[PDB]
């Protein structure tokens, strides 16, 4: 029940939560703009 | 949507989704639509493809 | 060992391996092996007990002997070509000596005797490095010298390793000795296909490392080193028994798991070259590996072994071990077969 | 599905599998020739790079 | 940072927190010899943390909400059953002793973790170093088999080797005839069934084996019954000890770091208390083990890692 | 080849056999390891010196450096073996058969 | 202030190590401050261990001398004055 010793993960580690969510968002944006860049380079090189 | 009956859409949706994916596969295999010797013909006035 | 000293020693183990893999000069290849051997020994002796001392001594004598044969090959090669470039060798005697030198470094049969003993005598974390990271450097050399390797010699070593690894693991109850003989058996597959397609040697090497890392990490998570100690895991962490089952079936090469992938691609390459008898013999003999993997799954997951009363105390504490990458490694060890065509990344 | 769709979907499937089958046979024969003659991008085992040689005049003439 | 190599590299070194007052003290003696009271008073006077003698439900006190768990979650080992029927066919005698040693091993690890991480000394009532006297008494009276003793020694030899002995061993020497009268006054009906020969065996082990061993490596103080009645005189003796022997002189940050990594990892501490040695007294069949383990996970706040049990009010599970 | 190579290759082979055929003392085998490196140094030095491979003249020196690191490593383990058993006998290092 | 407090202590307790570090520091530091360091490399370059193989005069090498005593080519006047 109410713990005799406060759990190490008793409360969220907001610094990690921010880093984790910020990294997922960052990687997702990086992936999408790369894919768009590759799509445009591909059309350019093939005369499309 | 109920709290007792939302798990009952999984299999029906899976069938509908699988059905949809099955028909999309046929869109990749139209190289011979209206080109086989056995069934090749002329399109009807409104028809665009013999089968889709 | 000071934590900073441990990190410096670990980075030197990696630096020696890296030097071997990036060197274009036989002298720097030899230096890389020597630097790697120097750094790993203190990791073996980290716990300072007579078994660690015996293990490190046996390891040092074997690796040091291999290096002398390795350098002999390099000097003979220099006499008969006047260069040091890392590539095919220009003398058959040099090729044999280098090939044997790398076989002893890998622990292939019949140079295998040290692998079971050294692995048993050192901790699990050190055993993980020995059976995984330490394979990279010798294999990276075989990958570059194979056009001059004697086919009969390399296939003989591969055949003996698969037989001795399979037979050797049948009699083992100690987990570290089970992993050691498994490693010997898997080394044979890597070298058997090397003359025909080096790309398949890398694939087997990578998949073997992922599966072997997964198993060692799970043994470390529970501090288990024997079959019976591992049989208590169902009473502590049931989930870990299912991961062990999936990983062990994978190391046995059973479809549709990932460990089937290397056995499958190696058989394809061998048959393309009209080698039919050898892959058939190899696949059947690998059933010995599956046998003593299956025993572990029986005593670990598919039955419930007797427990002890004191085990109840452990129910009240969580796992504190780092278990770094275990969620990723286990998924890769098991669910990778649908992505087999990705092996072209290694081409 | 009507027989015509399945019939002509089969012809599409057979075309792909026939083309793949021919390429598989061609690759085995190309690999056989490239390895035996060493005259292609595959099985191109490295030789010493010639840009490593120094062509400067040496301490002695006969070299 | 949770303690680890990174925390150590950045300056979390035990030599910074330890002082002349960072001491591990163990009060030992026979049953009903006044250990508890003396231990509590020493702790209060010196400013140390007091650990009551580890019982069956010690581990419960350090996990969950701290309450005792039902007895099936300790094997049903019973001290009362031991006193009533010390030759129970169900092996209760040794099962209890094996359980108690593990509880003490865990308490010792907790005590060491407190000492190393804060520098505040602790006071214990008996320890893994003195627990064997009860095993010798049990064996000399025929309450346990020789196989149980062999098992006990195997577990001890691979666990006690990892820890440092206490700085100070306080011993209260109360002779058996006075002990029996003390038990008779205490009033616990089960405890009255203790034979004097058993009590003498506890005393013979203490005087025969324990104290001669501790003298080589610890500061040992022996106080008669009356001397122990004034803890202030006991505290005065502790305050003027030389501390010139034992392994604590040989310790350094490098060794105390390694020791701290062990004691903070409780599963690592308890690793060898469940060695796969199949004694009837401590072996549990799979069907019994599976059933009890399932019941344990159905207890409040026990299904998940601490801090992830919403049945007891844990919040932000989806972000933790 | 030139006749010097017959004796240098012979010396390497003698030490290799000496290394592979153990007796009791572990120190004796460590000597055979040092002898093997000595023959390799001489064998490499002759080739490099005779062919006038100027930049390779440092290679034998580098060989000695890692020879000492091996000898120092070998002696370190001998110290621990000796401390455990009171001899450097290799028959004492048989705990890992089981 | 701590700069002098620490230095005075080591001067009293281990002057040998104080001298060692001071001398080693000067070895690392002075070569980058000395104005004479650049001549060390020029003198090493001007030392002719090898024969200076002549070039085939092809009709347009004004910067190259025809005779060793011609005004063209590097000179060592700087070296005579060093
Ligand atoms: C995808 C395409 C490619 C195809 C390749 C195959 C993909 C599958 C790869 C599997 C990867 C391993 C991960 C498997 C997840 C298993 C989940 C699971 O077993 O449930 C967890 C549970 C653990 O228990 P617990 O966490 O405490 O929960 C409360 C119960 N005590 O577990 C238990 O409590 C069970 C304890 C009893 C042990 C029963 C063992 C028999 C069941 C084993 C099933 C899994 C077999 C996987 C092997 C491959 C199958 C093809
Ligand atoms: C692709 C394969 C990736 C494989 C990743 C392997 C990750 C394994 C993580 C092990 C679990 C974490 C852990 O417990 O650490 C073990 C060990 C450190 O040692 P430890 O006992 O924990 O404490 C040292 C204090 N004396 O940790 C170590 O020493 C690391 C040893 C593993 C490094 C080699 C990994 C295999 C080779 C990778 C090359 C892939 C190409
Ligand atoms: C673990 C073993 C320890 C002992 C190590 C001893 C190493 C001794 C190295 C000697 C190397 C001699 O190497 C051997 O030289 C002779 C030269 O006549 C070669 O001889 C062969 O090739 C050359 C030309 O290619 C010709 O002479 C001829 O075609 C044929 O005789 C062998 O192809 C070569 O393998
Ligand atoms: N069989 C057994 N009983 C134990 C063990 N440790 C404690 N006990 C019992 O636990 C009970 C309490 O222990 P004691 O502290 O010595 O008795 P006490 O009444 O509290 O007297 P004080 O010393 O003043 O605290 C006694 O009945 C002991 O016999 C043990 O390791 N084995
Ligand atoms: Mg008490």
């Amino acid at each position: 029940k109410f713990y005799i010793q406060e759990p190490p993960h008793g409360s969220p580690n907001w610094l990690k939560v921010g880093l984790t969510l910020g990294t997922s968002v960052f990687l997702w944006i990086y992936l999408i703009k790369q894919h768009n860049e590759d799509v445009l380079e591909y059309k350019r090189r093939n005369g499309l | 949507v109920v709290r007792d009956h939302w798990v009952h859409v999984l299999v029906p949706m899976g069938f509908v989704f699988g059905y949809y994916l099955d028909r999309k596969n046929d869109e990749k295999l139209t190289a011979f639509r209206n080109k086989s010797l056995l069934y090749k013909r002329e399109l009807k006035p409104n028809e665009e493809v013999t089968w889709k | 060992m000071n934590p900073i000293i441990f990190i410096i020693i670990l980075l030197t183990i990696m630096l020696g391996t890296i030097i071997v893999m990036i060197s274009s000069h036989w002298l720097l290849v030899w230096i890389g092996f020597e630097m790697n051997m120097l750094a790993i020994i203190p990791i073996m002796m980290k716990n300072h007990n007579p078994r660690a001392t015996e293990a490190s001594t046996k390891y040092f004598l074997t690796q040091s002997t291999a290096s002398m044969l390795l350098m002999m090959a390099v000097i003979i090669n220099l006499m008969f070509s006047g260069q040091w470039t890392v590539m095919k060798l220009f003398n058959p005697m040099a090729s044999m000596l280098m090939t044997m030198a790398l076989a002893m470094k890998l622990g292939m049969a019949p140079f295998h005797f040290w692998v079971p003993e050294v692995t048993q005598g050192i901790p699990l974390s050190s055993g993980l490095i020995l059976l995984t990271w330490q394979k990279l450097a010798p294999m990276s050399v075989l990958y570059q010298i194979f056009p001059s390797i004697n086919l009969n010699l390399i296939l003989t070593l591969s055949v003996l390793s698969i037989l001795i690894g399979g037979w050797g693991g049948l009699n083992q109850t100690q987990l570290r000795k089970i992993m050691a003989y498994s490693s010997i058996a898997h080394m044979g597959w890597m070298t058997a296909v090397l003359p025909y397609n080096p790309t398949m040697t890398l694939l087997n090497l990578i998949i073997y490392i992922i599966m072997t890392s997964t198993m060692f990490t799970m043994f470390m998570a529970n501090s288990t080193t024997t079959t019976l100690s591992l049989s208590h895991t169902w009473n502590k962490t049931p989930i870990m028994t299912v991961l062990i089952l999936a990983t062990l079936l994978s190391m046995g090469g059973l479809p549709p798991l990932s460990g089937f992938m290397p056995k499958w691609m190696i058989i394809q390459e061998m048959t393309k070259n009209n080698s039919i008898i050898l892959p058939t013999f190899m696949a059947i003999t690998a059933l010995l590996n599956l046998y003593f993997y299956m025993r572990l799954t029986y005593s670990t997951t598919l039955t419930m072994f007797p427990s002890t009363n004191n085990m109840k105390m452990k129910w009240q504490f969580p796992l504190m071990k780092k278990m770094t990458f275990l969620p990723t490694m286990v998924v890769l060890s098991t669910m990778m077969l649908p992505l087999t065509p990705m092996l072209s990344v290694l081409e | 599905d009507g027989p015509e769709k399945n019939y002509e979907r089969t012809m599409a499937i057979l075309q792909i599998e026939a083309e793949k089958a021919e390429l598989r046979l061609k690759e085995l024969e190309v690999r056989r020739l490239m390895r035996a003659r060493g005259d292609g991008p595959w099985f191109h085992y490295p030789t010493i790079d010639k840009e490593l040689i120094d062509h400067s005049p040496k301490a002695t003439p006969d070299n | 940072l949770q303690y680890g190599p990174l925390a150590y590299i950045l300056g979390e070194k035990a030599t910074k927190k330890m002082t002349e007052k960072s001491k591990l003290i163990t009060v030992d003696g026979n049953i009903c010899s006044g250990k508890s009271k003396l231990a509590k008073e020493i702790a209060e006077k010196l400013g140390l943390k007091h650990f009551p003698e580890a019982g069956i439900h010690y581990v419960d006190s350090t996990t969950g909400d701290g309450k005792p768990l039902p007895v099936q979650f300790s094997g049903n080992c019973s001290l009362e059953k031991f006193y009533d029927d010390p030759k129970s066919n169900d092996g209760n005698s040794y099962r209890l002793q094996a359980w108690l040693y593990a509880s003490r091993l865990l308490q010792y690890a907790d005590a060491l973790e407190h000492l190393l991480s804060t520098g505040q000394g602790v006071v214990l009532e008996r320890s893994i170093y003195s627990d064997f006297v009860f095993l010798e008494a049990m064996y000399r009276q025929g309450f346990i088999r020789k196989q149980c003793v062999d098992h006990y020694n195997q577990v001890k030899k691979v666990t006690i080797c990892e820890y440092l002995p206490p700085h100070v061993v306080v011993y209260v020497d109360v002779p058996v005839p006075e002990v029996q009268s003390r038990i008779q006054k205490k009033g616990n009906p089960h405890e009255m069934k203790i034979t004097s020969a058993y009590l003498q065996d506890i005393e013979n082990a203490y005087k025969g084996t324990f104290l001669p061993e501790m003298s080589e490596k610890c500061e040992v103080l022996q106080y008669s019954a009356w001397e122990a009645q004034d803890a202030e005189k006991v505290v005065e003796d502790i305050e003027y000890l030389k501390y010139d022997k034992g392994p604590w002189l040989d310790q350094n940050d490098r060794k105390l770091h390694k020791l701290r990594m062990l004691v903070q990892d409780k599963l690592e501490v308890l690793n060898y208390t469940s060695i796969p040695v199949f004694l009837p007294e401590v072996t549990v069949g799979a069907h019994q083990s599976d059933q009890v383990f399932q019941e344990f996970t159905e207890l409040p706040g026990r299904k998940y890692r601490a801090g992830y049990n919403e049945d007891v009010g844990d919040k932000w599970i989806w972000l933790k | 080849m030139s006749m010097v190579y017959m004796n240098i290759m012979m010396a390497f082979t003698v030490s290799l056999v000496g290394l592979l055929m153990y007796r009791s003392h572990l120190m004796s085998s460590l000597l055979c390891l040092e002898g093997m490196m000595l023959s390799l140094f001489v064998m490499a030095a002759l080739t490099i010196l005779n062919s006038h491979f100027t930049l390779a003249s440092m290679m034998p020196i580098i060989l000695l450096v890692f020879a000492a690191c091996e000898a120092a490593l070998g002696l370190s383990l001998l110290v621990m073996v000796s401390n455990t058993y009171g001899t450097d006998y290799v028959q004492n290092l048989n705990l890992l058969q089981c | 202030e701590r700069v002098a407090a620490f230095l005075k202590n080591v001067w009293a307790k281990e002057p040998v190590l104080v001298a060692s570090f001071a001398i080693a520091g000067l070895a690392v530091i002075l070569p980058t401050l000395s104005p004479y360091t650049k001549y060390s490399l020029m003198i090493n370059r001007a030392t002719p261990y090898n024969y200076p193989v002549p070039l085939r005069d092809d009709g347009n090498m004004p910067d190259v001398p025809s005779h060793p005593q011609d005004p063209q080519g590097p000179s060592l006047e700087w070296l005579k004055r060093l």
